[PDB]
RNA sequence: GGGGCCUGACUGCGAGGCCUGCAAGCCGAGCAGGGGCGAAAGCCGGGCCUAGUGAACCGGUGGUCCCGUGUGGAAGGGCCA
RNA sequence: CUGGUGUUGGCUCUUGGUCGCGCCUGCGUAGGAUAGGUGGGAGCCUGUGAACCCCCGCCUCCGGGUGGGGGGGAGGCGCCGGUGAAAUACCACCCUGGCGCGGCUGGGGGCCUAACCCUCGGAUGGGGGGACAGCGCUUGGCGGGCAGUUUGACUGGGGCGG
RNA sequence: UUGCCCGGUGCCGGAAGGUCAAGGGGAGGGGUGCAAGCCCCGAACCGAAGCCCCGGUGAACGGCGGCGUAACUAUAACGG
RNA sequence: AUGUUC
RNA sequence: GCCCGGAUAGCUCAGGGUAGAGCAGGGGAUUGAAAAUCCCCGUGUCCUUGGUUCGAUUCCGAGUCCGGGCACCA
């Protein structure tokens, strides 16, 4: 599925298998033997993080963890409150 | 383990130190402490795969100042040569006849000659071979100048051949010699070594070269110096 | 078994065969090279 | 069938033709370059002849008057083998 | 399924593989017998304590190699000779195959808790697993479970044969 | 009651060996710069599962086809 | 340890 | 194509100077005889090619035919 931070999302990608020798080398060249849909998913990853009284939890994306960390600090500014991590989540930015 | 004799020179050669052609030449003389006249042996760990018969180095070199050695010398040969030979220096000749003399039991002779005309000579050579006296052409021993060869291995001309362990060693010396004489005796010897270096072959040549005696110990070297 | 013949050192080319077991090694002949004109010609 | 020198089992072409749906296959005098044998006339562009073969495409290697993505090179092609 | 890598952090333990580096190591038969290769070699060792008994240590083809050491108190070894394809002292250059310290590159464990995962009469918490598992990207494999397809023409029908 | 045969196939096991991917590694080589450099090629060698290999496995896939010999003949408990 | 027959 | 391995007597297989056991035939030996058992025979291009070597089936490098694994085939 969706990094919560950074929108990657999973896409669309052909597998392309090829035999035979590249031309670069020995050669002729290589061929196709198939080309196939497959999908490649983002590197989402749970987070919980501690923020104001309440835990909050998030799904992120590998390569944009740290802009989980980045935002908790940024959110020492906010005056941040209710038993509801939902809204605190919103909150953050 | 050793020597009282031998480890009291020990102390006048460094290990880690290599000497130079004539700091190892001058430095001879005074390792040849045994009671004759030491021969000085030259020592090459070569950079060949000792395996791939092709990378060899087998040869000959004639020595200037010779080897101070005193080499009798066998001929067989027929018609004219005989004698071509019997002066020209030998000192046992000929003739076809002797290998019967071969019975054997007889081997009072250091190195062995022949014309190309006894082939012959090589079928009887089960005795002659392994004990390295064999004519060959290809180190040294055969050929129909057999004077002009009789003559030169007097002159010290000296086989040399690598061995299955990629080492090669030759005498090229007597610790009796100037050194001035033996350092050029080394020189000439490098050289044919750095002229039988067999085109086709991976690493330094000459890895390691080392100068000895009989009886003594030795000093890691650099040719050329 | 097939094969080149090359003028002397370098370049050139006119291609026939030997039976290898029988007369080969290393293939000599006199034969005229388009570039710079007549020569001998080694195998390769 | 035997012997001696050779390497024309040449490069550049090729008048004219045999065969023939195409494509292919076949024979070839003669000119030039440089050569071989022969004293010379001349003969030699493989084999007495008719089977011993495989379009293109894609690649490989050796050359080389060629193109080289602003320019110089280079990558990579081309052309000849 | 499997390597690599992300999520993935903390300590160890001890393993291959390969190089310096040291120690060692070498056994067909024949033959004094344990003959690694090639030089060199006629002399080498010995009050810097031979022969010969002992005992310590590695190595062992259980024969002995090899290092030291006691005791002993003056000869031993090599050339020679037998055998053998090849000789034996001594000297040198040579991983040939181990071991031991180390570098450099892999491998497998163990312990930890704090990521992850499970769980506890709802828990900021407790317990269990634990950097494994799960999951992302990449490698190669297995893979009629599934898919798309190919499976020639001649021919006294076609097939079989040709 | 359910025999014989574990060669081949499958499954189970197996840290001798063979081969095998990304990746690591860079002996050595190249293109270009006046050069610092910037870009490539690339040899040893290290590198999983797999397959090969070794062992097992039959109520796993399976396989169990074929000269001599006895009171004549025939056959063949018996051998090959 | 085994080791048949006339 | 790359890396590994194999090729030795009729078959099945062992192994730098030298070619072997085994099976089957034939002599012997053992037994009072017969079996079992023991001994001795005769058998090779050591795949082919060039190298190294005084010598090669053995070591080297190539090649062919097989086997294993991986490339791939215009
Ligand atoms: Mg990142
Ligand atoms: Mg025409
Ligand atoms: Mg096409
Ligand atoms: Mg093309
Ligand atoms: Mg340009
Ligand atoms: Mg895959
Ligand atoms: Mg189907
Ligand atoms: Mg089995």
């Amino acid at each position: 599925k969706v990094c919560e931070i950074s929108g990657k999302r999973p896409i669309v990608a052909n597998s392309i298998q090829r035999r035979g020798k590249a031309k670069r080398e020995g050669g002729v060249g290589k061929k196709t033997t198939g080309i196939s849909k497959r999908r490649q998913y983002p590197n989402l990853q749970k987070v919980r993080v501690r923020v104001a009284g309440q835990e909050i939890t998030f799904r992120v994306a590998a390569s944009h963890i740290p802009k989980v960390y980045e935002l908790v600090e940024r959110a020492k500014g906010l005056k941040l409150e209710g038993l509801s991590p939902k809204e605190i989540k919103k909150e953050l930015l | 383990k050793h020597g009282k004799r031998y480890r009291a020179l020990l102390e006048k050669v460094d290990p880690n130190k290599v000497y130079t052609i004539d700091e190892a030449a001058r430095l001879v003389k005074e390792l040849a402490t045994a009671k004759f006249d030491e021969t000085v042996e030259v020592h090459a760990k070569l950079g060949i795969d000792p395996r791939r018969s092709d990378q060899n180095v087998r040869g000959t070199v004639s020595l200037p100042h010779g080897l101070g050695k005193q080499v009798r010398v066998l001929a067989i040969a027929k018609g004219e040569k005989i004698k071509e030979a019997e002066e020209a220096g030998a000192d046992y000749v000929g003739g076809e006849e002797i290998i019967q003399k071969i019975l054997d039991g007889w081997m009072d002779f250091d190195a062995v000659v022949a014309t190309p005309d006894v082939g012959a000579v090589g079928s009887k050579g089960r005795i002659l071979g392994p004990r390295g006296l064999l004519p060959n052409p290809k180190a040294g021993t055969v050929g129909f100048n057999i004077g002009e060869i009789i003559r030169e291995i007097k002159a010290g001309r000296i086989e040399f051949r690598n061995d299955k362990t990629g080492a090669i060693h030759a005498p090229v010396g007597k610790a009796s010699f100037p050194p001035e004489k033996l350092a050029d005796n080394i020189r000439a010897f490098i050289r044919a070594l750095e002229a039988h270096k067999p085109e086709g072959a991976k690493g330094t040549f000459l890895r390691s070269v080392y100068v000895t005696t009989t009886m003594g110990p030795s000093v890691r070297i650099n040719p050329h110096s | 078994l097939l094969l080149e013949c090359t003028e002397c050192k370098r370049r050139n080319y006119a291609t026939e065969k030997n039976k290898r077991n029988t007369p080969n090694k290393l293939e000599l002949r006199k034969y005229c090279p388009w570039c710079r004109k007549h020569t001998v010609h080694r195998e390769v």
